[PDB]
């Protein structure tokens, strides 16, 4: 599901999915970014398997993701053919942007 | 030398008392001294467990059931083997043996407990694994203004739920 | 064999639990030392066939570099296993005089069975040195390795003062923890100390918490 | 449908036959004597499991026979009120009424009610309910039905005061 | 195990031991009658019993109408009539063994075959 | 939030049912401790090195469960045997020279017989229990016992001291039957083995329902049950949350208490959000100790007089 390897063979993306995807095949910087977020995800997987011994998927949580991206699809009318105008750089920075921008506790000190 | 004379006299008695007579009395006291000198090799009359193994082998000989232990111990089944055996359950006799394994089977069964079996059907669908292996069960809880609850549980994974 | 072997095994496990207690209280022990094999301990500390000689394998220990980095005042600690079933007043008197002569401030004592209150009355003597007693059967099992108890961690008085001036509390509304708690005797803390506790929460995983010793 | 009615009848009948076979095996003293519980308790577990399997197999057959223009089937798979258990309960069989899991206790000496002969554990004897609602009842089944209902009413009327106290 | 009474005076006999002849002599505590004991058994506690399923039989059990009737025969007289009924002991672990009493042979027999 | 939590936890208590105590009185006893249990059940998992070894499981149950003499006593008779070194009973005569290969004793024989099956179900032989009854006095009781392999296991004992026999010997009989422990730990009763399963991470990296063997009981102790070998000391668990508090610590106590109340209210009519139940559990535990919400319990605190 999640392994992407921009210079290797088996888990390589199809460059029909991105216009700026053919030429970047083999770039070191993008590969380093993908590998470090991959390591982030696998350490998260280890953490979750620790904090639930059973392996239950369904859990109570705040705001849904599935339906909100579903209505995003059906409002901005995605097609089945056009490679997106996205960049890997934009995605991997914007997720960490939103990650810090979630703000529950206003404060300044180390403990907060 | 009280123990090393007393057990030697005990083996003198329990080998002369046999229907297998001792004309090879020198062979039989050689067997007795071999028995006692391997018998001390656990303890050397310095451990309290000496008398226990002696009581085991002694009353196994004087058991009758069986008397054939005397014949097999005089015609073989050497005495330094029969400290390290500890085969008291294993010998004298085999009908009592097969009795003991029937007893052990009965106890191992009876120590098992309650295993209510939760009859299943495919009528509903689980929440966790979404399988139709619903360990359903039916009962009434609330007041008179309604029928039963339609209690639910999945047996494929363990997921309990309820239907409205 | 009879219960000689399980007595040896229980002493081995108690020795284990004491070693990890001294480790996670912050004193420099090799972590490999706690998985010493049972047969190796049996060969190492039995006299001839089955008798462990509990007086001699008692040992000294020193604070870690990180322990000195956090706190400026821990002298060396010293442990003991008597062989007497109940504990004699003169025996523990010689023990506490040895502690004072060797200039230690933490008393770590293990009793086989009950101790007379005439020994217990002079236990809180010689301040600032502190004395503690454990049972082997109370320490046959390392309590932290039970999965239900969360992690525990100690604080500095500086960090406590920082916490109080940050959350604008005053020393009393913060939730308590009894001195006679098993984790309290495990950490050896006294009154006025603050314990941070991290447990595996089910809506955020890691979750801060705080207790004050009373 | 009448052929489905006689299928319900023979299903209950073969359940009674297997119950009679198990009772005969008990009465000739050779049984498993299942682990954990007592000999009588295993006998009770057996007969309860057999009769519940009879009841819901009958209910499954009745529901799958029932037509697509049946309005109360339309009601129940439409949702709001009633259930499969409701339809089966009203239409095919009731199942053994009971108080606290055990079936209807030996109130009088040696038997259940004074109206049968002595020392019986048959589904009539303890009073497994044979009939549905529609064909009627026998007075014994009427009495056992009143027993289970009255138990429900008394437990509700005590538990309401206790739950009010603990809530407050 | 029974409790003998002094034949001179119907009173509870007690065991008491001879001082030198080493025999139990049941001496009466009322009168001076004494009697030697047949066995060295004196007292018996019996912490486990399983008994009482059978008795209470009168010679006309079948005269009562309420007992059910069957067609298994008595295996002495071969008459097909019978009266059957369960155990007369009621513990929470008594068995579903049955007792069959007839009128012709007037005999009690069971249905166990272990 | 606490008021909303209170009303949320209060709503489904009206839809309750009434083996193992459940329902309203179990909920009331849990919420309103009552240093009293009515169900002393404790769960024990084995060492994971023993997965499905039934002989190991019965060895463990034999190690843990307390028994008495009355667990194995059936035949308990009394005798007058005049000769101290020759039996009047013709069956016990070889045992005289079995123990004979210290005279000034009463010529009164107490005699005990046990069951073979009820002896070795718990895996004890008679020699060590004859040793045990020998060593518990060694001064007053001259104690003789047979071999294991005899058809009827017998104990022969006498009172030794250098008229007035029957009532003394009867009381000593009653004492040895009522008091002498054999193995295990007392206040623990019959123990049974369920074939549970457990969701376990697969070695290839998935999950699998894998069987294992467990121990359940009808008695409560904590200070001794992790001591015995072959036991996981970590994953032990008991319903009796006060003992878990006392042995482990208050954080483990509030975790166990929340687990117990979640099981009881999730038996039917489930569910509620975790936060309400957690708030209740932690506000009831946040005083360094357990505190039932009674007229006396939480109210006798530094709390304002009008509430
Ligand atoms: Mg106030
Ligand atoms: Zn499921
Ligand atoms: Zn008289
Ligand atoms: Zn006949």
């Amino acid at each position: 599901r999640y392994r992407v390897d921009l210079l290797n063979t088996d888990h390589t993306l199809d460059p029909s999915l991105l216009e700026s995807g053919s030429e970047i095949l083999g770039d070191l910087k993008l590969q380093v970014l993908l590998d470090e977020e991959y390591k982030q995800l696998v350490k998260d997987r280890k953490f979750l398997r620790e904090v639930f011994v059973d392996g239950e998927a369904n859990w109570p949580l705040p705001v849904n993701i599935r339906r909100i991206i579903q209505n995003a699809q059906q409002t901005f009318h995605i097609d089945h053919t056009k490679p997106s105008d996205l960049t890997i750089k934009d995605i991997v920075l914007g997720v960490k942007d939103l990650q810090e921008n979630l703000l529950v506790l206003r404060g300044k000190n180390e403990i907060i | 030398h009280k123990l090393r004379d007393q057990v030697l006299k005990a083996l003198y008695d329990v080998l002369a008392k046999e229907s297998e007579h001792p004309p090879q009395s020198i062979l039989h006291t050689a067997k007795a001294i071999e028995s006692e000198m391997n018998k001390v090799n656990n303890c050397d009359t310095n451990e309290a467990a000496y008398k226990a193994r002696y009581r085991i082998i002694y009353s196994n000989v004087i058991s009758k059931n069986n008397p054939d232990l005397k014949h097999k111990i005089a015609n073989g089944d050497i005495t330094p083997e029969f400290l390290a055996t500890c085969d008291a359950k294993d010998l004298a006799p085999a009908p009592l043996k097969q009795k003991i394994e029937e007893i052990a089977k009965q106890n191992l069964y009876n120590a098992q407990g309650a295993t209510i079996e939760r009859s299943v059907t495919d009528r509903f669908t689980c929440g966790k694994c979404k399988e139709k292996k619903v360990s359903y069960y039916q009962l009434q809880t609330r007041s008179a203004d309604e029928p039963l609850t339609t209690f639910c549980t999945c047996e494929a994974c363990g997921n309990r739920w309820k239907f409205s | 064999d009879q219960e000689n072997e399980r007595n040896i095994s229980r002493l081995w496990r108690a020795f284990r639990t004491v070693k990890e207690m001294v480790k996670d209280r912050g004193y420099f022990i090799t972590q490999e030392e706690v998985e010493l094999p049972l047969e190796d301990f049996k060969a190492k500390y039995c006299d001839s066939m089955g008798r462990p000689q509990r007086k001699m394998m008692s040992f000294q220990a020193n604070p870690t570099e990180e322990s000195i980095s956090k706190f400026p005042d821990m002298g060396s600690l010293w442990v003991e296993f008597c062989d007497e079933p109940s504990v004699g007043v003169k025996t523990m008197k010689t023990f506490v005089i040895h502690i004072q002569e060797k200039n230690f401030q933490t008393g770590i004592f293990v009793y086989q069975n009950n101790i007379t209150p005439s020994a217990m009355k002079l236990v809180p003597s010689i301040p600032p040195a502190t004395i503690e007693t454990f049972n082997e059967a109370a320490l046959v099992v390392n309590i932290t390795h039970h999965e239900l108890v969360p992690k525990h961690i100690r604080l500095s008085s500086d960090e406590k003062r920082e916490l109080l001036k940050r959350y604008r509390l005053k020393e009393s509304q913060l939730p308590r923890i009894q001195r006679a708690d098993p984790v309290a005797l495990y950490l050896g803390l006294k009154r006025g100390e603050v314990v941070k506790i991290i447990r595996k929460s089910e809506t955020s995983g890691r979750y801060a918490s705080y207790r004050i010793c009373m | 449908d009448g052929p489905t009615m006689r299928e319900i009848t023979e299903t209950i009948a073969e359940a009674k036959k297997k119950v009679l076979d198990v009772t005969k095996e008990a009465q000739a003293n050779l049984l498993t004597a299942k682990h954990g519980m007592t000999l009588r308790e295993s006998f009770e577990d057996n007969v309860v499991r057999f009769l519940n399997e009879a009841r819901d197999k009958a209910g499954r057959l009745a529901e799958v026979n029932l037509k697509d223009l049946n309005n109360v089937k339309q009601m129940v798979m439409a949702g709001s009120k009633g259930s499969f258990i409701n339809i089966a309960q009203m239409s095919a069989c009731v199942g053994q009424q009971s108080v606290e899991g055990k079936r209807i206790a030996f109130g009088f000496v040696d038997r259940t009610l004074p109206h049968f002969s002595k020392d019986d554990y048959s589904p009539e004897s303890k009073g497994f309910v044979e009939n549905s609602y529609l064909r009627g009842l026998t007075p014994q089944e009427f009495f056992f039905h009143a027993m289970g209902g009255r138990e429900g009413l008394i437990d509700t009327a005590v538990k309401t005061a206790e739950t009010g106290y603990i809530q407050r | 195990t029974t409790f003998r009474f002094c034949r001179d005076c119907n009173n509870m006999l007690y065991p008491r031991e001879d001082k030198e002849n080493n025999r139990l002599l049941f001496e009466c505590r009322t009168c001076s009658y004494v009697e030697e004991a047949g066995s060295p058994l004196v007292y018996r506690h019996e912490l486990i019993t399983n008994i009482g399923e059978t008795a209470g039989v009168v010679q006309d059990i079948g005269s009562d109408p309420t007992l059910p009737r069957s067609d298994r025969e008595c295996p002495k007289c071969h008459s097909r009539e019978n009266v059957f009924f369960q155990s007369q002991q009621r513990r929470k672990d008594t068995s579903m063994v049955l007792f069959f009493v007839c009128l012709s042979c007037s005999h009690i027999f069971t249905s166990d075959q272990k | 939030v606490g008021v909303l939590a209170a009303q949320s936890i209060g709503e489904p208590a009206t839809q309750m049912t009434l083996k193992v105590t459940s329902g309203v009185p179990r909920l009331k006893e849990i919420l309103n401790v009552a240093k009293n249990m009515k169900t002393p059940s404790l769960t024990v998992y084995l060492e994971p090195g023993h997965a499905a070894d039934q002989e190991q499981a019965k060895l463990i149950r034999s190690a843990i469960e307390h028994t008495t003499l009355k667990s194995v006593t059936i035949a308990s008779e009394i005798y007058y045997d005049p000769d101290p070194r020759s039996t009047v009973i013709p069956e016990d005569e070889e045992i005289i020279q079995l123990h004979f290969s210290f005279d000034q004793q009463s010529p009164w024989l107490l005699r005990l017989e046990l069951d073979r099956a009820a002896m070795n179900d718990k895996d004890l032989t008679m020699g060590q229990v004859g040793e045990r009854i020998k060593q518990t006095f060694k001064n007053d009781l001259f104690v003789i016992w047979s071999e294991d392999n005899d058809e009827k296991l017998i104990i022969r004992c006498r009172v030794v001291r250098p008229a007035e026999e029957d009532h003394m010997l009867k009381k000593i009989e009653n004492t040895m039957l009522e008091n002498i422990t054999l193995r295990g730990v007392e206040n623990i009763e019959r123990v049974v083995m369920m074939k549970y399963d457990r969701k376990v991470p697969s070695p290839t990296g998935e999950y699998v329902k894998e069987p294992e063997w467990v121990l359940e009981t009808d008695g409560v102790n904590l200070s001794e049950v992790m001591t015995v070998p072959g036991i996981d000391p970590t994953r032990i668990y008991t319903n009796s949350f006060i003992d878990i508090m006392e042995v482990l610590g208050i954080e483990a106590g509030r975790a166990a208490l929340y687990k117990e109340v979640y099981n009881v209210i999730a038996s039917d009519g489930s569910y509620v959000n975790y936060r309400h139940m957690a708030l209740l559990v932690d506000v009831m535990t946040t005083q360094g100790g357990l505190t039932s919400v009674t007229r006396h319990g939480f109210n006798r605190s530094n709390t304002g007089a009008l509430m």
